[PDB]
RNA sequence: GUUUUUUCACUGACCCGGUGAGGCGGGGGGGCGAGCCGGGCUCUCGCUUCUGGCGCCAAGCGCCCGGCCGGCCGGGCGCGAC
């Protein structure tokens, strides 16, 4: 399955691969409100393990924290 | 499709009504201030007895939620008589006094008898 | 002049000529300003042809 | 015939004559912030330098065998909810008085089944959002030998489905009439994705300055010589 | 334990500026097209007094260039603008008084106010009572231009930011003594709540730390740390020399 | 090569300023001087400065299109405004 893959490809986050999407969303994710909805799991991958089911009344809100 | 404003304005999107599937409240409240509720009774005092028999009107205790317009239609209907004007003021007691000024063609005494004050 | 002098909401009432003076800028502008700025307006759009017929005769000996 | 007191009255549109025409100011909208924000996105992958596991999405298969392969897909399209009923309407004519060979969808299916080898060929799509779902594939399918392409439209491809969108699409099982066809897609993909991917793992996208800040470099270098 | 008479000013309140009869923002006009390629043409309709300001200002009506519309402008007057004058603003307008353009487009020595710091912010220099900025030195590679400031600093300046020819209106009223303390009163009573000025010395120990004391004195070095804390920062704020100044 | 480092400058985060985000950057074609013999290049320009008027909602020119009876009674699109 495609998901052991993009579990994997996660943990390398110091890679090419992830430091461009790690950093390339992160600017996509300040130019938006601070709580906002996402229409996805940025993660589908994530989202399966903490029980989200993609079926109709499950929600994902992107909110950033002050750091 | 040319952009003659610099400004990006929100465009009129369509909106349609409340096509509710059942009405939220089942009837309509009926109106508990009747032409019956709105006057309340008429004053017997000497100052308004004199008000009867010498200005030609009658003095009423009406709900304090009434307008004039209101009081006009209710003393229209309940005692089959018009009304020339209306003045109300609120009392210290905290009711409503009416000042209900009938129109000419009706004598306020003879009429006062009718409603049965004496 | 030739207008009413009186508090500005009270200018509903009044009649159109207690308004204005029946004249071009009647009742906006004075006779005095109108009549030199319709020598301005002349003068200057004259003065745009009297440049624009030396232009040619400027170029032309080129 | 001409009307005399038709005169040509041309306005001088010069600076401070006449007032200025209400021309097009498409390209100087103060834009939305979702409208702003989806155009210098698309500029960081032109601008930042884009790793080549990412950048090799862009290397897509062009119009004249997209075609080729879109209708070859058309024939092996897994069926809609409306013809679903009326096959199991049949099972059950028999059960009171095989299946053919269909498309895999997603990455799910598709990925356990290259390791597997039953994909013949794969079809990615070049704009699935969270990319990672598909990054690993490119390279999953060139060490299992399986003929992977790129297409342009996650929508399109999810249309050969009937559903929105879907990731990539695999060939298993095809019929022996249009057997040919699927060799003839592979003999041209193999050749332009797996056989030349030592150079797809060396090529970096982007990197590339704006067009007015190369066109200061291409004013600069027109001075010194 | 009292904090002291600066930080409460800080905190706004009752040391906020008086702008109630404050006339408009005394700022240019903004850069458009016909700033930055050549000029368009605008009349000085008043010269007006702006409360809080030595400076008279001008109320400049320039015809709009996209709109039917008509622009009205304050500017920091330049002395000896008149009402019926027409001011030009552009790249290509004229080096005559009263008549902003661009700092890279006119010779140095040149006499310049309400000059832009930076392209665009629509005029911020050189924009007090009688005061004026000159262009020093021009330096058409990297687009750049010493202009010696009013203090008497030279700042370079960026060539592409503008500045009205001319000094500035209401020039050399700090020559007048203010005679008797009505006179301050009703100046800074235009301005903000500044004026009866307490001395730290009269002051009690605790609201202020020149205060206290049998005698009337300051007690410790009145010149003060550039880094020491608010309530502190009191007297002559990191003074590099001090006392009677002697020399230039 | 790899890494460290120093100075020049890059933009793309990040910051700033202005605007109703109204003409930015390159190219092309019409003015202007300079240069070999009608042709061509490395450049320059882009219309408003004697006055305390006036200007917007297009003239012009093309282009298509619907009756009564090639002729009259009305619409659209392109430039003008690359």
């Amino acid at each position: 399955g495609a998901y052991k893959y993009i579990q994997e490809l996660w943990r390398k986050k110091q890679s090419d691969v992830m430091r461009f999407l790690l950093r390339v969303r992160c600017w996509q994710y300040r130019q938006l409100s601070a709580l906002h909805r996402a229409p996805r799991p940025t993660r589908p991958d994530k989202a399966r393990r903490l029980g989200y089911k993609a079926k109709q009344g499950y929600v994902i809100y992107r909110i950033r924290v002050r750091r | 499709k040319i952009r003659t404003s610099p400004t990006f304005r929100r465009p009129k999107t369509l909106r349609l009504r409340r096509q509710p599937k059942y009405p939220r409240k089942s009837a309509p409240r009926r109106n508990k201030l009747d032409h019956y509720a709105i006057i309340k009774f008429p004053l017997t005092t000497e100052s308004a007895m004199k008000k009867i028999e010498d200005n030609n009107t009658l003095v009423f205790i009406v709900d304090v939620k009434a307008n004039k317009h209101q009081i006009k239609q209710a003393v229209k209907k309940l005692y089959d008589i018009d009304v020339a004007k209306v003045n109300t003021l609120i009392r210290p007691d905290g009711e409503k006094k009416a000042y209900v000024r009938l129109a000419p063609d009706y004598d306020a005494l003879d009429v006062a008898n009718k409603i049965g004050i004496i | 002049r030739g207008v009413r002098a009186v508090r500005p909401k009270v200018l509903m009432r009044l009649s159109k000529t207690k308004k204005h003076v029946s004249r071009a800028y009647g009742g906006s502008m004075c006779a005095k300003c109108v009549r030199d700025r319709i020598k301005r307006a002349f003068l200057i759009e004259e003065q745009k042809i009297v440049v624009k017929v030396l232009k040619a005769q400027a170029q032309s000996q080129k | 015939v001409v009307n005399p007191l038709f005169e040509k009255r041309p306005k001088n549109f010069g600076i401070g004559q006449d007032i200025q025409p209400k021309r097009d100011l498409t390209r100087f909208v103060k834009w939305p912030r979702y409208i702003r924000l989806q155009r210098q996105r698309a500029i960081l992958y032109k601008r930042l330098k884009v790793p080549p596991a990412i950048n090799q999405f862009t290397q897509v298969l062009d119009r004249q065998t997209a075609t080729q392969l879109l209708k070859l897909a058309h024939k092996y399209r897994p069926e809609t909810k409306q013809e679903k009923k009326q096959r199991l309407l049949a099972r059950a004519e028999k059960k009171a008085a095989k299946r053919p060979p269909v498309l895999r969808a997603g990455v799910n299916t598709v990925t356990t089944l290259v390791e597997n080898k039953k994909a013949q060929l794969v079809v990615i799509a070049h704009d699935v959002d969270p990319i990672e779902l598909v990054v690993f594939l490119p390279a999953l399918c060139r060490k299992m030998g399986v003929p992977y392409c790129i297409l342009k439209g996650k929508a399109r491809l999810c249309r050969l489905v009937h559903r929105k969108t879907c990731t990539t699409v695999a060939f298993t099982q095809v019929n022996s009439e249009d057997k040919g066809a699927l060799a003839k897609l592979v003999e041209a993909i193999r050749t332009n994705y797996n056989d030349r991917y030592d150079e797809i793992r060396r090529h970096w996208g982007g990197n590339v300055l704006g067009p007015k800040s190369v066109a200061r470099i291409a004013k600069l270098e027109k001075a010194k010589a | 334990g009292r904090v002291i008479r600066g930080q409460r000013k800080g905190a706004g309140s009752v040391f906020r500026a008086h702008v109630k009869h404050r006339k408009g923002a005394a700022r240019l006009r903004a850069v458009d097209f016909a700033e930055r390629h050549g000029y368009i043409k605008g009349i000085v309709k008043d010269i007006i007094h702006d409360p809080g300001r030595g400076a008279p200002l001008a109320k400049v009506v320039f015809r709009d260039p996209y709109r039917f519309k008509k622009r009205t402008e304050l500017f920091i007057a330049a002395e000896g603008i008149h009402t019926g004058q027409f001011v030009y603003c552009g790249k290509k307008a004229q080096l005559n008084i009263g008549n902003v353009l661009p700092v890279g487009t006119m010779p140095e020595g040149t006499i310049v106010c309400c000059l832009e710091e930076k392209p665009g912010d629509r005029g911020k220099l050189a924009r007090a009572s009688g005061n004026y900025a000159t262009v020093i030195s021009h330096n058409p590679e990297t687009k750049k231009t010493r202009v010696k400031l009013p203090s008497g600093s030279k700042k370079v300046i960026s060539s592409a930011n503008r500045a009205v020819v001319g000094v500035v209106a209401g020039g050399g009223r700090i020559d007048k003594p203010i005679l008797k303390a009505g006179r301050a009163y009703h100046k800074y009573k235009a301005k903000r709540n500044c004026w009866p000025r307490v001395r730290g010395v009269a002051m009690n120990p605790v609201e202020h730390p020149f205060g206290g004391g049998n005698h009337q004195h300051i007690g410790k070095p009145s010149t003060i740390r550039r880094d020491a804390p608010a309530g502190r920062k009191v007297g002559l704020i990191a003074a590099r020399r001090t006392g009677r100044l002697r020399g230039t």
